[PDB]
RNA sequence: GACCCGGUGAAAUUGAACUGGCCGUGAAGAUGCGGCCUACCCGUGGCAGGACGAAAAGACCCCGUGGAGCUUUACUGCAGC
RNA sequence: GGGAUGACCCCAGGCGGUAGGGGAGCGUUCCCGAUGCCGAUGAAGGCCGACCCGCGAGGGCGGCUGGAGGUAAGGGAAGUG
RNA sequence: AGCUGGGGCUAGGAGUGAAAAGCUAACCGAGCCCGGAGAUAGCUGGUUCUCCCCGAAAUGACUUUAGGGUCAGCCUCAGGC
RNA sequence: GCUGUUGGGAAGCAGCGCCAGAGAGGGUGAAAGCCCCGUAGGCGAAAGGUGGGGGGAUAGGUGAGGGUACCCGAGUACCCCGUGGUUCGUGGAGCCAUGGGGGAAUCUGGGCGGACCACCGCCUAAGGCUAAGUACUCCGGGUGACCGAUAGCGCACCAGUACCGUGAGGGAAAGGUGAAAAGAACCCCGGGAGGGGAGUGAAAUAGAGCCUGAAACCGUGGGCUUACAAGCAGUCACGGCCCCGCAAGGGGUUGUGGCGUGCCUAUUGAAGCAUGAGCCGGCGACUCACGGUCGUGGGCGAGCUUAAGCCGUUGAGGCGGAGGCGUAGGGAAACCGAGUCCGAACAGGGCGCAAGCGGGCCGCACGCGGCCCGCAAAGUCCGCGGCCGUGGACCCGAAACCGGG
RNA sequence: CGGGGGGAACCUGGGGAACUGAAACAUCUCAGUACCCAGAGGAGAGGAAAGAGAAAUCGACUCCCUGAGUAGCGGCGAGCG
């Protein structure tokens, strides 16, 4: 379960479709806002994005977007990672991601 | 109760099909079928020639029910869905940048 | 559900480390008297072949 | 990676064995063809013939056990030197379980093959060859029982 | 009654059928294989030799370490005495 | 054997077959793929075909019917022929 | 030792029986219904798509065994020499 | 969220917009985030039930040394006889319960630690009560690699009904027009049922037990073909006729000649006068769980691995080392141990062990230090497949047996 | 003042089979299961040790996982555990 979890992120990384961030400028969970931020970040909606952050506000933000799969860091599974063209991760999520490896 | 809906005995528009764009008065609500009436849609009912009230003739019809989903209210403009205001004590329905 | 180990086997056989079934020689529990010393003496232990696979299957978990 | 082709490699073979068709396992059903092929036999393993199976062997392996049960007695578990070599300091039980061999198996008895090493070893029993090799530089914590 | 006409109209059985005879053959009793001999197509009334005709997984026989009813100084129990 | 491994060419053998052992596949229902894609310029299903591709189980293409659903390439389950 | 209406009692190893093992709701050497229950069946029957390779036995010993089994022999598949 | 267009009907397609804590799903004449019911989210009870979860309040209850020596559950303990339970089937048979007989004492008392004694130790019977965690699902709700009218409960429908049986009991079949009845006024044949026109409809071989409507089965028309043949009904080869096609070439039919012992099962052996099948459509038979043993795709390797459960999500996973298997084998065991067992035996003999590497690669030790290497040496865990064990274990089938009615 | 009767499963107690398995059968198994009866409830039972068992130990009862198919029981058979 460890390796698998790791090899997933790896692949996405190698392809160049990984992107850890911190700059969640789209404050208060409003789809509008998150849509603007995505536009300035390069997420038009032509690639499935697996948004994993521990910020419940950014959670509600997306979720309703057919091209976005919201998820908390503890629930980061490999299935979802493989069914989304792009991987955008919170920095706090990239923390527990390490800790959950040997 | 469990089957209340959008309109009642007032003016409505018909965004339906065959009679699209038509506008009519009180649509005699059913609603055990989710239909109305308006002044649109008519057909030709055979009506057997019996004496009761149709003494020899028969081929006149009324107004078709018309599925209530195909109508939309109209007031100080065109269509537009419906909103509800408190009335500071009672209860009434207003449009969206219009009224009742 | 969950095989049971055959108690009649464990009480009379033992499986070595190579996976060989071993048991006591038969024929000296009450014949003795007109049996040469050589007979009774030659009663130690012995193998078994073809029968130890059918045999070993009953000592499932005890290994 | 991607949805297409992540599939099992080489040998996955789920394809079980169905026996129904002119080609493969028709009629009889991929075996059988006689009678006493219906709900089972009696084993064979041990059973059948109507003979003596092979229950002729005697169990001189006496001491089956009395009704009260087995006797509670301290069991010893070996461990050659080859293992221990791995680490320095003072080896002791509990310290050996929280590592490789032993684990609650109760009473450590170091012994056998391998080279000794300058390090105290707390045990419960020691083979001859152990006391030997270890005399040539190394510990000896024995006795215990307290 | 059966037979003809008018009316209503079953059944078991049925691998499919374009279903002849004799010698012979064949798992040793042939419409169906072989050789030969007969023989235009389709029906109705009748006889029952055959289709090892129908019906009922032979009730006689044997096998099964099958069942059940009965007997006794077979075994082992039980009521009762 | 050529190597060029390109599953593409050569040489020489083998290929009757019940019980059984083994090896490849076809089709049916359902799941991920799916907030997708095909569909009223007509989905599933049905009736035809002398056409095409596979050794074959099958799969395509075309004509009529039909009138609202169907689901690839790659994989996963089983009330599967 | 008659027949008969109506009303009543006795039943499943039990009734009743001018005695046949008769009757006990059209089949009685132990009624019928439901359950244990999908009893058990070393027997009979049946067992569904395609192609490719190999390819048996009907023997011996023991068996309350003899139409059933365990081992060996004979087929096949993988690994090694 | 309007307009446009194809259309019988837009939600499809096109242009241009908008919401989203709401893009679950359903419905509207077809497929719609913005038409409708809803969903995210957020409110709400005069009355009745529930409710220490949060508050208080009652009832009840809490100590130390020294004396006396009064009390500490009776036909009871305890003993014997006959039994039941426990893994305990007379067994060395204790312990818990008790039908019979006998039958004590109150802490110097009395039972137990597997017959019985002796030390050591454990516990206070013959009075009673006590939540929570556990089991179940008539009822409500949510989900489904659950069925979709021969399936799924027996029942999607007026079903435990019609019907059988004295009774207990058994126990079915049977769903669909259309978006909307607009379900056919009137005319003709006819007694009617039925049709034929006409009319509604996008469609009427969608016309009312009406969606699609297959197969067996029964018709009408057309082509070919049969009244000197004979046969498991076919097949191969010529010929004639009729269709399609420009033509080489196909399709259909069969006149004559050749060749030809149905299918399945069971069998040494069947076309068999051995079994089974009237024909068609549909239901129908190697499964699942838990252990085991081989092979296999993987993870890690002197190690590998978690069970119950806790925390999360609401199709998200983490945590949890109690435990399991393997690293040592022998011996009945005491026991010893790379040895052990029989034996007096450093004779013998039975069981056991004696594994690295080609070496990735250079430090710029012209080493192998170590790391790397692949199963490995060597094993575990998961998946997958063959087979085995226990369960109905591939499916149908008894004559019978027992309990309650 | 209470009780009486009902309720799909689930609980306790009092009673309590045989087919089957042992490839026959009687000890044994199926099994204290099926079924009957009584009672209690949204749960029932059990429950403050005259306990366990070898540890200078634990500390009411109940439920899940291990212990463990161990120890043991057994025509030392099948099997129970
Ligand atoms: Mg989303
Ligand atoms: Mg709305
Ligand atoms: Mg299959
Ligand atoms: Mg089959
Ligand atoms: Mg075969
Ligand atoms: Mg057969
Ligand atoms: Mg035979
Ligand atoms: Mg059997
Ligand atoms: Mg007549
Ligand atoms: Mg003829
Ligand atoms: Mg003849
Ligand atoms: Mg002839
Ligand atoms: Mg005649
Ligand atoms: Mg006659
Ligand atoms: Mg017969
Ligand atoms: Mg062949
Ligand atoms: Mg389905
Ligand atoms: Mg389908
Ligand atoms: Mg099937
Ligand atoms: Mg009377
Ligand atoms: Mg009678
Ligand atoms: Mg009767
Ligand atoms: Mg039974
Ligand atoms: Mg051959
Ligand atoms: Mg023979
Ligand atoms: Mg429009
Ligand atoms: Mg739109
Ligand atoms: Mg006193
Ligand atoms: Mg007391
Ligand atoms: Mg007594
Ligand atoms: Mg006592
Ligand atoms: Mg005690
Ligand atoms: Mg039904
Ligand atoms: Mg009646
Ligand atoms: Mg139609
Ligand atoms: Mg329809
Ligand atoms: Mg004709
Ligand atoms: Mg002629
Ligand atoms: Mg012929
Ligand atoms: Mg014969
Ligand atoms: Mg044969
Ligand atoms: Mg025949
Ligand atoms: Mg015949
Ligand atoms: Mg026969
Ligand atoms: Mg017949
Ligand atoms: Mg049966
Ligand atoms: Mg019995
Ligand atoms: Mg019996
Ligand atoms: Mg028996
Ligand atoms: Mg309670
Ligand atoms: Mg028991």
């Amino acid at each position: 379960r460890k390796k698998g979890l790791a090899m997933a992120v790896a692949d996405r990384a190698r392809e160049g479709k990984l992107l850890l961030v911190e700059a969640f400028a789209g404050v208060n969970g409003k789809t509008k806002e998150f849509l603007a931020w995505a536009k300035e970040a390069g997420l038009d909606g032509s690639e499935s994005v697996l948004l994993v952050t521990g910020n419940e506000l950014v959670r509600r933000a997306a979720r309703n977007l057919p091209w976005v799969v919201t998820l908390a860091p503890e629930g980061l599974n490999v299935y979802d990672i493989v069914r989304t063209e792009r991987l955008v991760m919170d920095l706090d999520a990239w923390e527990v991601f390490q800790n959950r490896i040997g | 109760r469990v089957k209340m809906h959008v309109k009642k005995g007032d003016t409505v528009l018909v965004a339906s099909g065959k009679y699209k764009g038509r506008v009519g008065k009180v649509k005699e609500v059913l609603p055990k079928k989710y239909a109305v009436i308006v002044e649109g849609v008519n057909i030709v009912k055979k009506a057997v020639r019996v004496s009761p009230k149709y003494p020899q003739g028969g081929f006149i019809e009324k107004e078709a029910p018309l599925h209530a989903s195909k109508v939309r209210p109209i007031c100080p403009a065109c269509g537009k869905p419906t909103r509800v205001r408190k009335k500071f004590l009672e209860n009434g329905k207003k449009i969206r940048v219009c009224a009742k | 559900p969950k095989m049971k180990t055959h108690k009649g086997a464990k009480k009379r056989v033992k499986i070595t480390a190579s996976g060989k079934v071993v048991a006591m020689k038969t024929g000296k529990r009450h014949l003795n008297w007109q049996k040469s010393g050589k007979e009774i003496r030659q009663k130690g232990r012995k193998f078994v072949l073809a029968k130890p696979e059918a045999e070993r299957i009953k000592l499932l978990l005890p290994y | 990676d991607l949805r297409p082709n992540p599939g099992a490699n080489k040998r996955r073979k789920r394809v079980g064995r169905g026996p129904g068709s002119g080609h493969g396992k028709t009629a009889t059903r991929g075996h059988k063809g006689q009678k006493s092929r219906s709900g089972g036999l009696k084993d064979p393993r041990r059973f059948e013939g109507g003979r003596s199976t092979t229950l002729m062997r005697l169990p001189k392996r006496g001491m089956q056990g009395q009704v009260p049960g087995e006797i509670k007695r301290p069991r010893y578990q070996g461990v050659n030197l080859k293992d221990l070599a791995r680490f320095e300091g003072e080896v002791t039980p509990e310290l050996l379980v929280r590592a490789g061999l032993l684990k609650k198996g109760y009473r450590l008895k170091i012994l056998g093959e391998g080279e000794a090493k300058p390090l105290k070893v707390v045990a419960h029993a020691f083979s001859k060859s152990a006391l030997e090799k270890l005399k040539a530089a190394g510990g000896e914590p024995v006795l215990l029982e307290a």
